[PDB]
């Protein structure tokens, strides 16, 4: 019994500093992981096989799985809460309801009621075996409201529909009826990817037609895809391509479609991309929001011969993932956080590599430009433009849907010769040209032919030609708050125009009068000091709906 | 050189555009880049956008190097309309400057240079405090999210305790899953709130109980680290002539990185029980080896005395034991926590004034071994490449060592390499690490088997041709010595031996001789065995034949643990040599000696510690004299030790507080602390660092070199030093590893590498790039067999017992259990074991256990640790309340005479 210098009135901890892995947990996931490799571009796909075997990722298992990969507690507990669809769940939280039922709040569903429909699958059906909760645009605003139950994406839901797929355990996804390997090849399909790849075909020849077509970026960018595959292929190997199949932007829906419909006619332009620039795998980045699109293409993938190697991977809830670089940084298995420019991703991206990114409906196109030529093509368009164009129309018209239709287009030709006009009892009133991103444009200015460039004279852009109509029984400043409400929520958090900013702007555009001015100062700011596009582009909404909606300010300054 | 314009005027870069523009004298507000070595601009925060004519959007400054023909502009409206932007969308989250965190804070600096006093956007509600650690406060709502934090915590030191989870304006910042901070991994190092420029992280001592900041110190001076051999350069913060918080200073060996105990365990000076007038044991109380004093009560046994009076039975009752007995009747124990000129004043003492070579330290006791086969081989007694080194090493061996436990900054370099270059990191050690995480490879080896794991690596090498024949050709010698003699120790066989797979040992023995460049570190796992110096011989013999040694990132680095223990050394605080290891037993060498002092000196070596423990109980060794040193907690086997501390006809100990050894003292003498004392302290880089007094001694406290001149001029020694530099102008005479290193010289630059070669160059930090300093110029190759432990587990004794270190205490827990944040994060005894044994003994984590050895038993918690392998026991020799020493085989490395503190055998029954 000996004294000692210390204080003597503590005690000493039980265990090793932080918290401790479990061994079931460690055994549970050793089990789970099977063979799989545990390396660290594997972290996202993990956590996906978490959530989806037991329902949530409770603290236990992202211990256990941490300790598995050599990963730190807070690489991955930060990799995980980046992203909305991940629950984590600690100490002396409850445990997550066996049902999810996800309803989606962004424009066009809140255009036919979501707000509503939400409070009110909430008040019926909300329980410890139901959880309801509100999600950004699942790209089927042709359908609005949409309803997640599971898996299961309801058209056109009400409390009736959701109640009844509820009780009838209808939560897997259906898988329509698309156009499947031995149908595609029936149909001349893998015909230009062969000779390409073969020798019939140069490649030379490929990149030849795709600048005389003009063929420019259907994920909204619209950088022409020749010179992007030209520059990959002028970098030194290995090189890397990535498919960006996030379609996160409100509004838009064309990839779903061409997917659900045609896939292989997407790979076929996929590999022959990743044959052009000599990819040694390609990377599918499918959104979450897509289950009916991840199991066609998973079927379809393992239909080909064996190539190129062709990674599919899955989103997990977040818009930022669909920035080239942030979708790199999520390939990783990291948080979804844009990188800075220069260098860009077609010289150093994935994995560091040089990197070709295309969009999903880009690709689409290549076989046909091929086949048909650069002509065929060019003869498509309007107002003096050239191509083709989907167009992702929704809101208060009387045919919503994609329609490709020509390049150039006014509003009121994609309305009237395209979408049946505006629904019965609405008058035409605004316009979101490029979903959220593209800001609001007014029904009078319904004369701007509508492609890449043409916007930018009156602050707006095409992007992924989201087109969203709206009426007199809509709310512009409500849409504009609405989008706003999505990039604060989307933002990734990495700098302060767009964490703040976006958070300031909701807080001010939610005063029953809007301060223009200091929306005009913090909107400056943000696209001028943002890193990336998002925080570059979150307030064109504010910034058009202050411009061309004069009315809507009475008060004076 | 890039030239360019910059706010109309052309300049010329290299460097990015912010520090071009810090250089002409044009400040660019910052928040997220922090201009200081390690921290990487990341260019989240934007207050520092400029306008880059032809550019569709702004710059960030501090990201964005400048191009022939840029044309920058900082001063434009554009450009300074986002600057103050930022900082005003900021200022709407901070908490009111006036009573905030930090009202001073580098923040609100760059907010009054955009005149961004308030903020017109509206604020939102974020977290709450987080006071869970003693040492640190976290107050997120004055968070910018600029990640410095986490650049702190992941890059520079690679601890990987923060993170930056959620995302959008909810990203914050995080420890582990978002668990308290004194809940989580974090290892307190500091590196955080060093960084943070906010307030966000700030050092409680700063906070009263709202958070608001109340201490702002009225000076501050820089000195070096009272701790360990890394020898950190640190900025004490003084304020009313106390030491109220520490800052890592922009050293060789730790470019402003710290850890918990330099950064925090620096209040021991101020403790209650700091002595403050001498001490003289009451003449009718006499000794014994169980006999416990109160620190806060020494007149139980004690008076208090004049200096005069102390120092006169101080030196009599050595004196007459000298007069009477003889000088082999006397021993000295210095101190290598004290300054180089201490210990060179404590051995002149011993040798002059006892008159013997009876003078040693705790190196006895630590890589006492590992230098004995390093002066056998190479006829060096230090590190032939700083740690450095390690960024530079293609693969970087770790073996019985625990560098992020016990030289952490250092191993934040190795973190470093891993993460940065690719090091392939290999640990071997019974224990898994922290470290393991990142390392390549990491053997988990049976405790006790250095020789069969490490003669199976050059089993593989020799075998296969790996070797460096040029190198064996030119620098070595008894190599085929080496090939006769290791073919039996094929990895095959020796598998079982160690408990590393045959296919493992040879990938890491082709492994570290194929790379371009290989480092090894050891430690105490290494060294303290009965066999420690065979350890030491194959580590030795790895790095002779593949030739890994002399160039950048190559080399062999026993970690020097003492803070001037590699100094200590070099000024001859030890019994066989003279200061710069010259042997007293070579007649040339006690000669020059002789006529240097004026008097004749023993030829004839000295007794070691443990020896002259023995000598005690044989009523050889009567009087001692102990500075700086605990060892009725340090040395094995207490029970014996402690014994032998009792029988002493005289005891004088000199020290800060009355620890176990003072106890059985005749006369106390109040010593000061290194944080009161000026010198020069050597690191494990063989880095000579010069440092300071912080505050004055409390009370009646001297000097430590004043109290030895002073019982030196009580034993007929005529000095009359001024101070340290006196001393060093002496020394420098005798010490040619102090040419071209002067006093002046380390007052203006703080540190110098030896050997140096001229008064401006750099020293060698590499050495041993040309030959050796032996006869031939080459390095003696010296084989190994495998030598049992002394004890080893049997039947009543079924457990190995191993002991050590934890990051928070130091040694013998006299100095950093009486420092208050390091007793808060480690305040009671602790043994670990792995959890699967505290099944079988129905102990649950934390609970209670009696720890048995045939030579002492203690009772004490267990903490479940499974990290530990099956069948050991871990302790920390740290707790006087269950003193590990107790337990401890005082058997003998017969080469080095260290114990084997790493290995014997024990008993666990719950309690
Ligand atoms: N925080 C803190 N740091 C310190 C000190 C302190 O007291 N507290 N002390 C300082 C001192 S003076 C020194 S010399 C250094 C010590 O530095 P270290 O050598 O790192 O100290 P130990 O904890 O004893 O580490 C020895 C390691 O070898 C392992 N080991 C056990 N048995 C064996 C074996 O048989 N073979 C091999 N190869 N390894 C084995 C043990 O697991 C242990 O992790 O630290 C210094 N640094
Ligand atoms: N079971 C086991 N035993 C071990 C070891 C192990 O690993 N396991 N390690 C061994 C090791 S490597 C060694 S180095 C020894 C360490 O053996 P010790 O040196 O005896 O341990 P310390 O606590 O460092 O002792 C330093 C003492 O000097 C006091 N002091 C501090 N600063 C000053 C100063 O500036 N001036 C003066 N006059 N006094 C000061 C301190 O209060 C302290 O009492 O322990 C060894 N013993
Ligand atoms: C915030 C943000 C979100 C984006 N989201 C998407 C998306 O959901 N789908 C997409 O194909 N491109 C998206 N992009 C464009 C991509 O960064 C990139 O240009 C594209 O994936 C490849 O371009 P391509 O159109 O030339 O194939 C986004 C860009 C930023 C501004
Ligand atoms: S803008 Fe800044 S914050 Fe918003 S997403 Fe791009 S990077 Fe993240
Ligand atoms: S804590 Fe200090 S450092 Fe870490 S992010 Fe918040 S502000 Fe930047
Ligand atoms: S203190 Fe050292 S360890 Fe704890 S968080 Fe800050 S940096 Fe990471
Ligand atoms: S590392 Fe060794 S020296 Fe540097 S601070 Fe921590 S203890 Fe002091
Ligand atoms: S799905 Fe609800 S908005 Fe597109
Ligand atoms: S300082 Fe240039 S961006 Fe943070
Ligand atoms: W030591």
């Amino acid at each position: 019994s000996f004294a000692h210098p210390g204080r003597g009135r503590n005690v000493a901890r039980a265990v090793p500093k932080g918290r401790q892995v479990d061994p079931h947990a460690k055994v549970e996931i050793e089990e789970l992981l099977g063979t799989r490799p545990r390396q660290r571009d594997l972290l996202i796909e993990h956590l996906h096989l978490i959530q989806d075997t037991y329902g949530q990722i409770s603290a236990d298992h992202l211990a256990a799985l941490a300790d598995e990969m050599s990963l730190a507690f807070a690489e991955v507990f930060e990799t995980a809460t980046f992203y909305a669809h991940f629950d984590v769940v600690k100490e002396g939280e409850a445990d997550i309801p066996r049902l999810t039922i996800r309803v989606c709040d962004s424009i066009t569903c809140a255009m036919f009621g979501a707000d509503e429909l939400l409070e009110t699958l909430q008040r019926e059906l909300a329980s410890d075996a139901v959880r309801v909760v509100r999600a950004p645009c699942v790209g089927l605003c042709d359908h609005a409201p949409a309803v997640e139950v599971g898996h299961n994406f309801l058209h056109r839901a009400d409390l009736a529909s959701v109640r009844a797929a509820v009780e009838a355990e209808d939560t897997h996804a259906h898988i329509p009826t698309y156009v499947d390997y031995d149908a595609y090849r029936a149909g001349g399909g893998y015909a230009t990817l062969e000779r390409l790849r073969s020798g019939e075909l140069p490649v030379d020849d490929v990149l030849k037609v795709l600048d005389d077509g003009g063929l420019r970026g259907l994920g909204g960018a619209g950088f022409p895809t020749g010179r992007k595959w030209r520059s990959v292929r002028g970098e030194p190997g290995p090189r890397l391509m990535a498919v960006n199949g996030d379609e996160g932007e409100p509004g838009t829906f064309k990839d779903q479609l061409y997917l659900n419909t045609d896939p292989h006619r997407f790979l076929e332009g996929m590999l022959i991309g990743a044959h052009v620039v000599e990819a040694a795998d390609v990377y599918i980045y499918l959104r979450d929001e897509y289950p009916i699109s991840r199991e066609i293409l998973a079927r379809e993938i393992a239909k080909l011969p064996e190539g190129t190697r062709i990674h599919l991977r899955r989103g997990a809830g977040a818009y930022i993932c669909g920035e080239e670089s942030s979708l790199i940084e999520s390939l990783e298995g990291k948080r979804g956080l844009p990188r800075h420019k220069p260098p860009f991703p077609f010289q150093v991206g994935l994995f560091n590599r040089p990197t070709l990114i295309n969009n999903i409906e880009t690709l689409f196109w290549v076989r046909d430009l091929i086949e048909r030529g650069a002509e065929w093509w060019k003869s498509h368009g309007r107002n003096g433009r050239v191509g083709l164009r989907s167009y992702s129309v929704s809101g208060r018209v009387k045919e919503p849907g994609v329609k490709l239709a020509p390049a150039g287009l006014t509003i009121q030709e994609l309305i009237d010769e395209y979408c049946g006009g505006i629904s019965d009892g609405h008058s035409f009133a605004a316009y979101l040209p490029g979903g959220a991103s593209g800001g609001i444009l007014p029904a009078s200015m319904n004369d701007i032919p509508l492609d890449f460039g043409t916007l930018e004279k009156y602050g707006c852009f095409i992007g992924s030609a989201a087109v969203v109509i709206l009426s007199d029984q809509d709310d512009v400043r409500g849409a504009a708050l609405n989008l706003m409400k999505f990039f604060e929520d989307e933002s990734c958090g990495q700098c302060t125009p767009c964490r703040s900013g976006t958070q300031k702007a909701r807080m001010l555009m939610e005063n029953g009068v809007w301060d223009t001015d200091l929306l005009g100062e913090l909107a400056q700011c943000m696209r001028d000091a943002s890193i990336c596009g998002l925080g570059q582009a979150a307030s064109n909404p504010v910034s058009t709906v202050i411009k061309y909606f004069p009315d809507l300010f009475p008060e004076p300054r | 050189t890039i030239a360019f314009e910059f706010d109309g005027q052309q300049v010329e870069a290299q460097e990015t555009i912010w520090a071009v523009a810090k250089r002409l004298g044009t400040h660019i507000p910052h928040l997220c880049h922090k201009p200081d070595p390690g921290y990487r601009p990341d260019g989240n925060c934007r207050a520092c956008m400029v306008e880059i004519e032809g550019e569709r959007v702004l710059a960030a400054s501090c990201k964005r190097t400048p191009a022939i023909g840029m044309k920058v502009k900082s001063a434009t409206e554009r450009a300074t309309k986002a600057r103050a932007m930022v900082l005003e969308l900021l200022v709407a989250d901070q908490p009111e400057r006036a009573t905030s965190h930090d009202p001073s804070s580098h923040f609100w600096v760059q907010a009054d240079v955009l005149d961004v006093t308030e903020s017109r956007f509206p604020a939102a509600e974020r977290w709450t405090s987080d006071v869970s650690h003693p040492a640190m406060s976290v107050n997120l709502d004055a968070c910018i999210q600029c990640n410095l934090c986490v650049r702190a915590c992941r890059e520079v030191q690679v601890n990987d305790v923060i993170g930056m989870a959620y995302r959008a304006a909810g990203s914050k910042v995080v420890f582990d899953f978002d668990d308290p901070m004194g809940g989580s991994t974090c290892v307190a190092c500091g590196e955080c709130v060093q960084a943070c420029p906010t307030g966000a992280l700030m050092p409680a001592a700063y906070l009263d109980a709202n958070q608001t900041r109340t201490v702002y110190p009225d000076r501050e001076v820089k000195s070096l680290c009272p701790y360990c051999g890394v020898g950190c350069q640190v900025s004490y913060k003084v304020k009313d002539e106390r030491i109220v918080y520490a800052e890592g200073v922009n050293g060789p060996a730790n470019q402003n990185r710290l850890c918990v105990k330099g950064r925090f365990g620096f209040d021991y000076v101020h403790h209650p029980h700091r002595l403050t007038v001498p001490l003289i044991r009451l003449e009718n109380v006499p000794k014994d080896a169980n006999d416990q004093v109160d620190p806060a009560n020494p007149w139980t046994h004690f008076r208090e005395a004049t200096w005069e009076e102390a120092l006169d039975r101080a030196a009599g009752g050595l004196k007459a034991i000298r007069d009477t007995n003889g000088r082999k009747a006397l021993a000295g124990f210095g101190s290598a926590k004290g300054s180089n000129e201490e210990a060179y004043l404590f051995q002149k003492l011993v040798r002059l004034g006892f008159g013997t070579n009876n003078v040693d330290h705790c190196t006895r006791l630590c890589h006492a071994s590992s230098v004995a086969a390093l002066m056998e081989g190479l006829n060096s007694g230090a590190v032939t490449a700083p740690f450095s080194a390690a960024l530079d090493a293609e693969v970087i061996v770790v073996i019985g060592a625990n560098p992020t436990v016990n030289h952490p900054v250092a191993a934040t370099f190795l973190k470093n390499a891993v993460k940065q270059r690719g090091a392939k990191l290999i640990i071997m050690d019974p224990r898994r690490q922290t470290l393991s995480r990142h390392a390549y490879r990491h053997l988990a080896f049976r405790p006790g088997s250095d020789v069969a794991m490490l003669n199976a690596m050059l089993n593989v090498i020799v075998t296969e041709g790996l070797y460096d024949e040029q190198y064996i050709a030119g620098y070595t010698e008894n190599f085929e010595a080496l090939r006769e003699k290791i073919v039996d120790f094929t990895p095959e066989k020796m598998a079982s031996v160690c408990g590393i797979d045959a296919e493992t040992l040879r990938e890491v023995a082709r492994l570290y001789a194929r790379a371009k460049s290989s480092l090894i570190f050891w430690g105490m796992g290494v060294s303290q065995h009965v066999h420690g110096t065979d350890n030491s011989r194959c580590l030795i013999a790895l790095a002779l034949i593949t030739g890994q040694i002399g160039r950048p990132g190559t080399g062999l680095h026993p970690l020097r643990g003492q803070n001037n223990v590699q100094g200590a050394s070099d000024a001859g605080l030890i019994p066989m040599v003279y200061p710069d290891y010259q042997s007293v037993e070579k007649d040339a060498v006690r000669e020059l000696f002789e006529e240097f002092w004026g008097q004749s000196l023993d030829p004839q070596k000295g007794l070691t510690v443990v020896e002259i423990m023995r000598a005690i109980h044989a009523g050889e060794i009567r009087g001692m004299f102990v500075e700086g040193e605990n060892p009725a907690m340090s040395d094995p086997d207490l029970n014996h030790a402690r014994h032998a501390l009792a029988m002493l006809d005289h005891l004088v100990v000199q020290d800060l507080f009355l620890t176990e050894t003072a106890f059985h003292a005749d006369v106390v003498l109040p010593a000061s602390a290194f944080a009161e004392k000026a010198g020069t302290f050597t690191n494990t880089d063989r880095r000579v660092q010069i440092a300071q007094p912080v505050v004055a001694p409390p009370g009646d406290a001297r000097q430590d070199w004043w109290i030895i001149q002073e019982l030196a001029r009580r034993l007929d020694l005529d000095w009359n030093y001024g101070g340290p530099a006196d001393i060093f102008a002496e020394m420098a005479q005798v010490m040619p590893s102090l040419n071209n290193i002067t006093w002046e010289r380390l007052e203006r630059e703080g540190a110098v590498t030896y050997p140096v070669d001229a008064p401006d160059q750099p020293g060698n930090e590499i050495i041993f790039y040309a030959g050796f300093p032996t006869e031939s110029g080459r390095a003696k190759i010296v084989p190994a067999a495998i030598v049992p432990p002394d004890e080893v587990p049997d039947d009543e004794f079924p457990m190995v017992l191993s002991t050590g270190r934890v990051l928070e205490h130091w040694h013998t827990g006299s100095m950093t259990r009486r420092a208050g944040v390091l007793d808060a994060l480690e305040p009671e005894a602790v043994a670990f074991m792995a959890p699967k044994e505290l099944y079988r003994l129905g102990l649950r984590p934390g609970g209670s256990m009696r720890l048995e050895t045939r030579r002492g038993a203690v009772v004490l918690k267990v903490r479940s640790d499974r990290d530990v392998p099956i069948g050991m026991i871990f302790m920390p020799f740290c707790y006087a309340e269950a003193a590990a020493n107790l337990l401890t085989n005082p058997a003998l490395d017969p080469l080095g005479k260290i114990p084997e503190f790493k290995f014997c055998a024990a008993r666990v029954v719950p309690a």
